[PDB]
């Protein structure tokens, strides 16, 4: 017999993004190629099947650290990185590509799914 | 508010 | 120019719910009486003025363990916490006071809203 | 997915 605050899932997300871009409690690097990307392991998790693998495994858990394969584009990372912590993402027709293998590595399956959608549309 |  | 997924902010928070639920990556203790409540300090901050306020605080930021006002009843934060984590908010007829002062302490301006409607409405 |  509850009642539901409609806006709330929504608030809760960009107060997340707010402390993100504010680099507040912050306790993960995400390294892509030279680039590196400050995070919050919980959102990285709750978005992600790779982080979730990465973070509920008993040694890894507690790494500041995190090396993504090398094939990883630090663009495609930055994009689905925006889209966890706001719903967006930018897709273009001169990044879809690169999402797509980023999103299939990081395991991020509804992203996955509509860039199959739009490169089958062109 | 609503009623889920 | 970007695409929205609507149900994105949604499927984060159920997650964030489930790693709750499980205890994973929690990094705080939340002390109400007698009563104990694991949680994440960014989901806190997220929902609340006063978690905000308390984990932005180069000290306070640091800590495990937050002991709460004495008068703070650990049903009413129970409610609060429950609906931090899922949008839900279990409003009864013997709890709306308890729920109203805890959101008051809390600084959380929508639940305080909606107990103040219905308890006009009564 | 929408156009927001
Ligand atoms: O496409 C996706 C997105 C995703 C997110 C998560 N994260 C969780 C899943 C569960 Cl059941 N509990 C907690 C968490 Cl944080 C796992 C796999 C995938 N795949
Ligand atoms: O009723 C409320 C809910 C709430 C949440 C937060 N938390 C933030 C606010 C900003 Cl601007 N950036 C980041 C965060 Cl985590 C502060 C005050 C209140 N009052
Ligand atoms: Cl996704
Ligand atoms: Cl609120």
């Amino acid at each position: 017999s509850c009642i539901q605050f409609t806006r709330h899932a929504s608030d809760v997300l960009l107060n997340l993004n707010r402390l993100r871009s504010r680099d507040i409690l912050t306790d993960v690097v995400i390294v892509v190629s030279r680039e590196q990307f400050r995070a919050h392991k919980t959102v990285l998790m709750a978005c992600s099947g790779l982080f979730y693998s990465i973070f509920t495994d008993q040694l890894k858990c507690n790494l500041s650290v995190i090396n993504l394969d090398p094939e990883i584009n630090p663009e495609g990372f930055c994009i689905l990185l925006d889209f966890m912590y706001t719903s967006r993402l930018n897709l273009r027709e001169g990044n879809i590509m690169a999402v797509m293998a980023t999103a299939m590595y990081l395991q991020m399956e509804h992203v996955v799914d509509t860039c199959r959608k739009f490169i089958k549309a062109s | 508010w609503v009623i889920p």
